[PDB]
């Protein structure tokens, strides 16, 4: 089937400008009390999000060079340590991981 | 080409006098050759006009679509240009006057078909232009009421005369 | 400018009270209308041939076979009312009609997710909202 | 179906001309002055007491000898020059050279004021309006120091007279609106500043013009601006934390 | 007409399925915490939480050892599940894992989520947090409880 | 005697003066530089004015988000007014309804009320009575009502508002409301306070006792439009904060006899807070018991 | 068209010939040239009939222009502001003469369509129409099937 | 590049008009265009107003106060003869003097029964700053009159247009002005009503007045005509009964807009400014 008119501008405005084509107005963003960045109410903050994958790539690689190789998954807990830290009392008969950094703020020692 | 928007940002008005009131700051920016559809495009500009340039960057951030982070870096860039040479002090104190989008120069590629036949693909580019007034965004415009429809049409009743006679 | 809903604000210890006091609301005001007789009744005129009595608001819950004496297997429908109760009585002058309607309304639901004209109705009623 | 855009262009060095080319640049002005001149702390008292400069003034071009040789060289090039004129002369320069300002007379601010000194001018009021007059001369100006060039440092000689004026001067700029950004058009203030002039003794065409100012960390704390301004403090990413 | 329908239609078919939600949940085990698009980490959500209730029957169950070795493409985490995980939630009865949704990928712009099991060593996320009991609209409602729980023992 | 309806017209008058004459002793511009403290946005500096810059000022350079929430300030531990020009550089920081310890903007808010709830007591009685304001007092937040003791004239002894007067007052509240009329702060000296207030009896008791407790003597004076009233603390920046507002009822304290002490009592909740309307219905009924300061 | 163009009512200039009558016509700007046939009909109407035109109109101040151009042209202004600028390239003396006249005796108005072809401001005499015109009055002013007491 | 010259330079002209659409030039005084002789304007002012005009009277007629001050600021810059021009102040005064006496003959010999503040209304309206201005706007004033300020202000304007009267008071007498009067200003006010030229307030309480100086009995408002009473575009005709005797009849929207309206149709009918009055007499004197 071919168009038996051109459909003209006018007709055209009608259908790309319908409310419905238009894009629809967000009201769930608010800012992030941590860091003052925009989030969604149902959505972790993209900054808050991105420190925490950041300093997980860090922790990961350290678990690699200490395994050396695939398949020798610990039948241990594990724990992080950072610069200045010792084990716990709890943290005993686990996997140790220490860090050449200081402790973050929002990652808190349990 | 046309490059008037901007020619648009160096035009300097006369000091003001004490009587006259403060005059709102304009700012004209633009970017060129954006490998995007003016078409759709255009739903991103009609969506921050007559928004905040806090408000516009808020939706800008959150919106799927490629063009709503290159609008959201020519609003950055132009904010604080606003500040930075247009004597603007509040840099949020902005709302979005003026946003279109033009076509741009589009090259004409060949998209083979079948039956050795072709059709000609252009590989669109489009403009994207943004207008900065310093102040509050004006209120939206209320909805027509009763009232105002009620008073409209008595007010057609009483302006109508006698025609086709003295 | 940004729409709410009513435990957004609420906290961990007042989600739980507030949860039960809804609750507890709700169930006073289902159990201070097994009175109807001793509240002021409407007159109970007898029955009389052509009139009609309204009806009931039913949940299907499923199916169940049903035998008779005589030996056949009837299907019924299990239908629960439950929560029924009449909202308000519209005389067949206000009606614009041959018949006066009444309303009814069953399955007592949730308070917050109802608008504010269909609460404030239950509010001067003293019933929980009705789906 | 094949054509494609003109893009080709690519970023070359605007630092020095094409190599092994007999022409070379000419220069009017040097890039800075020979010798720093640094005024004498508490000059701001000595302003009030006039009797007490008009001898520090003589004193120092006669204490000082090579301000006093240097006077020497000039007038082997120009035998017609005077030091009790040019203070009187400086600042019909200087009155002039502001004047171009306010009506964006570049073509004669060249000759007024030298290349070094163009750009701080004009590059900031590009976009501005400026209205920038003289009201009134508190102390007449005097010949604080003259230092020349090395001989033939590059074919041409440089003499640099350094001259001190102390006038009201009333300043008001207006942005590319007309909204008043700085300073009040009715009410001048005292200016304390110290001009330094220059000209090519070499070139025959060469004249004095203005080159700089010299601003001492002892000077007052200029006029503040009409509008607040926001410092913002270095951008984080997220796997960077905060440090003071 | 899909009425009743709890499980998705993912991959290239049922068997495709299955190995798509297996490599999710095998990467869970031993990351503890993964990234993925949302729909396949809420359909992968389902076997994480009973996974534990395999590891919980113990090693010695033939039946639990033949899900753990299915479900489990790398051998190694096999003696993990029965000695770190299910010794970790021996107290807790389910809700293993908790998913929460991420701000969507820049390359298909496909609506994300994270997936991770409670209690890792890993840093915690940015958890969404209710407004504190110190709030305006608390205080009065705490008020409002205070006089009920007067009024009852009166 | 000076009529009610003219008897704004000098306090503005009066207030106007102050508030031009303080601009004039300020010296014509003057440069602090304000730090900001805060979880967001850490290091920024605000180079703003003496006497002109407010921290609303600060608020609208760094986003329009800030303005929005910051219903306080919070400037070197003290709270300070969002209008409230600021004296000298120093550390400033922006406190919300939604944080960890709202103590101080929950305490703002509902001072705020309860001089919104003043306001509209002076309109609605008719000019023949003489409607005197006392004080408001400082009710806890956790008290569930705001309240602001007005005493009547005594030919209103036993006159009782009933449901309908009450919801007159709701109404001209949310009037107050839809005005937007932003909360202009004046600090101003105890024997300049009192030539405002010196008309009315129970508000100079008032201003005494704010002069003997400050060695500075200075008497913070808010105003809403036209009507002006004595409040300690600073308040919200504008009437339009608050989203649901009504009066529940109106209590008498005792002794009666020598004098006639009415307790109007209310309850509001702002638009960052906004409530549903079977939990709003829920505060209705608490805010109408009687409550008394501790 | 009609519809393609503005159109006006029949009106004059400050009720002309009311009272009295007012010349609209105010100006005249001639520009001929010495040489170039263009200006052969303008050069003969400026050597004998501006000057009897002048004297018949005291009150149209008459300017002659003597330029080279290529296209003579005549100008004419009236009192209520409006500019007729009308070209007499190569016409011939009559023309021309009677070009001059009709823009004497024009108001200046514009050359549009008129919506009417009369306007009186006092359209009514007797009192102008209204529907209770030729209705007789009841008794009491009684409405239709309307008891009273 | 198509050769020729006809179609370029046509072009052009069409260019510069539309440049003088997009950015409009700001209007200028027509002595600063060419062709433009003052000598010769004014000479045609008096033959196009059939009028023997006095050349020196009426050059000092549209000289302004602000023009001779800013005339002699120019030459204080140069340092340039003396001035001896004279302003229009005092033939302004003998024309608005005599215009409003004689505007007062005029209303008070051809309505009688106007009151007298009715009659100062109808002079301070022709004489008006809106009804002087449209007329000197049509009659070359503004072109002619020399001012510091372009366009004149109606200010100004107005006191330049009565100077042109005084000169033309002592030039031709009062018998010949009296007439210049008659077609220029008494013209303005033919499609014009009594109240729309006279703004009052309360037309109700000023026709009680009326009655009272001639011994009328208060009129009685009562209701002739109704139609849709309770519909949204009502009609009502109020009568107003002296002794049970009908003097007028008032539509309106409402009553009280009725009987208003029914008030000012009463004063017209006692003033005798009803639109039935026979139009002014404009022929030649007897
Ligand atoms: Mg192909
Ligand atoms: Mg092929
Ligand atoms: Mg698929
Ligand atoms: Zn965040």
């Amino acid at each position: 089937a071919a168009p038996k008119n051109r459909r003209t501008i006018e007709v055209n405005r009608c259908r790309r400008r319908n409310p419905q084509k238009l894009i629809k107005v967000k009201n769930n963003i608010d800012v992030c009390p941590e860091c003052g960045h925009l989030k969604q109410k149902h959505v972790l903050c993209a900054y808050c999000y991105e420190k925490v994958c950041k300093e997980t790539a860090e922790i990961r690689r350290q678990i690699g060079k200490q395994e050396g190789g695939p398949f020798k998954a610990p039948t241990i807990e594990t724990v992080v340590l950072y610069t200045g830290e010792t084990p716990s009392e709890q943290d005993q008969g686990k996997r140790i991981i220490e860090r050449d950094r200081k402790r973050p703020s929002w990652f808190t020692q349990n | 080409i046309s490059r008037k928007w901007e020619k648009k940002n160096k035009i300097v008005y006369p000091p003001q006098l004490p009587g006259e009131p403060r005059r709102p700051a304009e700012i004209y920016h633009c970017r060129r050759q954006i490998k995007y559809s003016k078409d759709k495009m255009w739903y991103l500009a009609k969506l921050i006009r007559g928004m905040s340039i806090d408000q516009a960057l808020a939706q800008l951030e959150f919106n799927d679509k490629k063009g709503a982070k290159i609008i959201k870096e020519v609003l950055l860039e132009a904010q604080d240009m606003a500040v930075r040479d247009h004597n603007v002090e509040f840099r949020s104190n902005l709302y979005i006057a003026e946003s279109t989008s033009g076509r741009g120069q589009c090259l004409k590629r060949i998209r083979y078909h079948g039956r050795g036949r072709f059709g000609i693909m252009e590989k669109v580019y489009c403009h994207y232009f943004v207008k900065l007034v310093e102040g509050p965004p004006p209120p939206p415009e209320p909805p027509k009421t009763a009232v105002a429809h009620a008073k409209e049409y008595i007010q057609q009743l009483r302006s109508r005369t006698i025609v086709h006679t003295l | 400018k940004s729409g709410t809903w009513w435990d957004e604000h609420l906290s961990e210890e007042n989600v739980p009270f507030i949860k039960q006091l809804v609750s507890d609301e709700d169930k006073a005001q289902l159990a201070s209308k097994l009175c109807p007789l001793k509240d002021e009744p409407w007159p109970i005129h007898p029955w009389e041939p052509g009139s009609f009595r309204v009806g009931l608001i039913a949940l299907k819950l499923g199916m169940m076979p049903l035998w008779t004496k005589d030996g056949q297997k009837h299907v019924v429908t299990l239908l629960q009312v439950q929560d029924c109760h009449v909202l308000k009585y519209t005389s067949k002058e206000n009606c614009n009609g041959k018949m006066a309607t009444l309303s009814v309304g069953g399955k007592t639901v949730s308070r917050f997710r109802k608008a504010t004209s269909i609460l404030e109705f239950y509010r001067e009623l003293g019933l929980p909202p009705k789906q | 179906t094949e054509k494609e855009f003109m893009q080709h262009a690519r970023k070359a060095g605007l630092v020095i001309p094409p190599e092994k080319s007999d022409r070379s640049i000419h220069l009017a002005c040097t890039a800075g002055i020979f010798d720093a001149y640094v005024p004498p702390e508490g000059d701001a008292r000595i302003s009030s007491l006039s009797k007490e400069g008009l001898i520090e003034r003589t004193e120092r071009m006669k204490k000082t000898m090579a301000s006093q040789v240097s006077i020497r060289r000039i007038k082997d090039y120009d035998a017609n020059f005077k030091i009790k004129d040019f203070p009187e002369k400086a600042k019909d320069i200087f009155i002039e050279a502001h004047l171009c300002l306010n009506n964006s007379d570049h073509d004669r601010l060249h000759t007024l004021v030298t290349e070094h000194c163009f750009p701080d001018m004009t590059w900031d009021i590009k976009y501005k309006t400026v209205r920038w007059s003289f009201v009134e001369s508190l102390e007449p100006s005097h010949v604080v120091q003259v230092r020349c060039s090395s001989m033939m440092n590059q074919g041409n000689v440089y003499g640099q007279i350094t001259v001190r004026m102390h006038t009201r001067q009333t300043l008001a700029i207006y942005d590319r609106f007309g909204r008043l950004m700085y300073g009040q058009e009715d009410v001048p203030k005292d200016v304390l500043e110290y001009v330094v002039f220059e000209k090519q003794l070499t070139n025959p065409y060469g004249s004095w013009r203005m080159h700089t100012k010299i601003v001492p960390p002892w000077a007052p704390p200029k006029q503040p601006i009409l509008k607040t301004v926001m410092i913002p403090g270095p951008q984080l990413k997220p796997e960077e934390e905060y440090e003071e | 007409i899909s009425h009743g329908r709890v499980f998705r239609r993912m991959g290239l078919g049922p068997e495709s399925r299955i190995h798509l939600l297996r490599n999710l949940l095998t990467g869970l085990v031993r990351h503890e915490r993964i990234e993925a698009p949302w729909a396949r980490v809420d359909e992968m959500r389902g076997y994480a939480e009973k996974l534990i209730d395999y590891g919980k029957l113990g090693d010695t169950n033939e039946r639990a050892m033949r899900m753990a070795d299915f479900w489990l493409t790398e051998k190694d985490l096999i003696p993990k599940l029965f000695q770190v995980l299910a010794p970790r939630y021996k107290d807790q009865t389910g809700g293993y894992t908790r998913m929460l949704q991420i701000p969507n990928r820049s390359l298909d712009r496909a609506k994300m989520a994270v997936i991770e099991y409670k209690g890792n060593c890993l840093p915690p996320l940015p958890l969404p947090r209710r407004d504190s009991h110190l709030t305006l609209l608390n205080q009065l409602l705490q008020g409002l409880r205070q006089d009920l729980r007067q009024s009852q023992e009166a | 005697q000076l009529s009610p309806t003219e008897l704004t017209e000098m306090r503005n008058d009066l207030f106007n003066k102050e508030k031009a004459r303080q601009l004039s002793l300020t010296p014509r511009t003057e440069k602090i530089e304000v730090k900001h403290v805060g979880k967001t946005d850490p290091g920024t500096v605000f180079v703003m004015n003496k006497n002109i810059s407010t921290p609303y000022s600060c608020a609208m350079h760094l986003s329009e988000w800030y303005c929005r929430k910051s219903i306080l300030a919070l400037v070197d531990g003290q709270p300070w007014d969002m209008y409230k020009p600021l004296t000298k550089s120093c550390e400033i920081k922006f406190l919300t309804f939604k944080d960890c310890d709202p103590g101080e903007v929950n305490k703002a808010y509902w001072r705020s009320c309860a001089m919104m709830m003043g306001c509209v007591i002076e309109r609605a009685f008719k000019d023949e009575y003489m409607v005197n304001l006392v004080r408001a007092p400082e009710v806890p937040v956790i008290s569930g009502a705001f309240c602001y003791d007005v005493v009547l004239d005594s030919k209103l002894d036993e006159w009782m508002p009933t449901k309908e007067n009450l919801r007159s007052f709701t109404k001209d509240a949310h009037a107050l409301i839809y005005k937007d009329l932003p909360f202009e702060t004046l600090e101003v000296e105890a024997k300049v306070a009192l030539e405002i207030f010196q008309h009315s009896k129970y508000k100079v008791d008032f201003i005494e006792e704010k002069a003997s407790q400050n060695p500075e003597r200075i008497v913070k004076l808010h105003r809403i439009g036209d009507f002006i009233d004595v409040s300690e603390g600073p308040l919200i920046p504008r009437t339009s904060i608050c989203f649901q507002y009504e009066v529940s009822a109106v209590h008498n304290l005792q002794p009666t006899q020598p004098s006639l002490i009415r307790r109007f009592q209310g309850v509001s909740l702002p638009v960052h807070l906004r409530a549903h309307f079977t939990i709003w219905d829920k505060l209705l009924e608490r805010s109408r018991k009687m409550v008394t300061e501790d | 068209t009609a519809r393609g163009t503005p159109s006006r009512f029949l009106a004059s200039v400050l009720h002309n010939g009311l009272g009295r009558y007012v010349q609209q016509l105010q100006r005249l700007s001639f520009s001929v040239s010495r040489d170039g046939a263009s200006s052969r009909g303008a050069r003969e109407f400026v050597e004998r009939e501006v000057i009897d035109f002048a004297r018949r109109n005291p009150g149209v101040v008459i300017y002659v222009n003597s330029r080279p151009c290529c296209v003579p042209r005549v100008v004419a202004e009236y009192l209520n502001g409006a500019v007729r600028e009308e070209s007499i390239h190569c016409k011939s003396v009559e023309e021309i003469s009677t070009l001059v006249q009709k823009l004497a005796d024009q108001s200046g108005l514009d050359v549009i369509r008129i919506r009417k072809p009369f306007h009186t401001d006092n359209p009514s005499i007797q009192g102008q129409w209204h529907p209770f015109t030729n209705k007789p009055t009841t008794f009491r002013g009684l409405r239709p099937r309307e008891v009273q007491d | 590049v198509k050769k020729g010259f006809r179609a370029a330079f046509r072009f052009q002209k069409e260019l510069e008009r539309q440049r003088l659409l997009r950015c409009p030039p700001p209007p200028v005084r027509r002595s600063e265009k060419p062709n433009w002789d003052y000598h010769a304007e004014i000479q045609a002012f008096g033959h196009r107003l059939q009028e023997n005009f006095s050349l020196d009277l009426l050059k000092t007629a549209f000289v302004n106060s602000c023009y001779i001050k800013s005339e002699e600021a120019k030459r204080q810059q140069l340092g340039i003869v003396l001035l001896n021009l004279k302003s229009n102040q005092e033939l302004s005064e003998q024309g608005t003097s005599f215009s409003q006496t004689c505007l007062t003959q005029f209303l008070e010999d051809e309505y009688p029964d106007m009151p007298t503040e009715g009659i100062k209304n109808l002079v301070d309206f022709l004489t008006g700053e809106e009804v002087v201005c449209h007329v000197a706007r049509n009659l070359a004033v503004e072109q002619l009159t020399l001012s510091e300020e372009f366009p004149v202000p109606p200010a100004v304007l107005q006191q330049t247009f009565f100077a042109v009267i005084g000169a033309l008071l002592q030039s031709s007498g009062p018998e010949r002005t009296a007439l210049f009067i008659r077609d220029f200003l008494i013209t303005q006010m033919t499609g014009k009503e009594l109240f729309e030229m006279w703004k009052i307030i309360n037309p109700m309480g000023l026709l009680v007045e009326e009655l009272k100086k001639r011994n009328v009995s208060a009129p009685e408002s009562r209701l002739t005509r109704q139609s849709g009473g309770t519909t949204a575009l009502p009609l009502y005709f109020v009568g107003l009964y002296c002794d049970k005797k009908l003097i007028a009849e008032g539509p309106g929207e409402t009553v009280l807009v009725a009987e208003e309206e029914a008030a000012r149709v009463a004063l017209r009918k006692l003033y005798g400014f009803t639109e039935n009055r026979r139009p002014w007499n404009y022929s030649k004197p007897k």
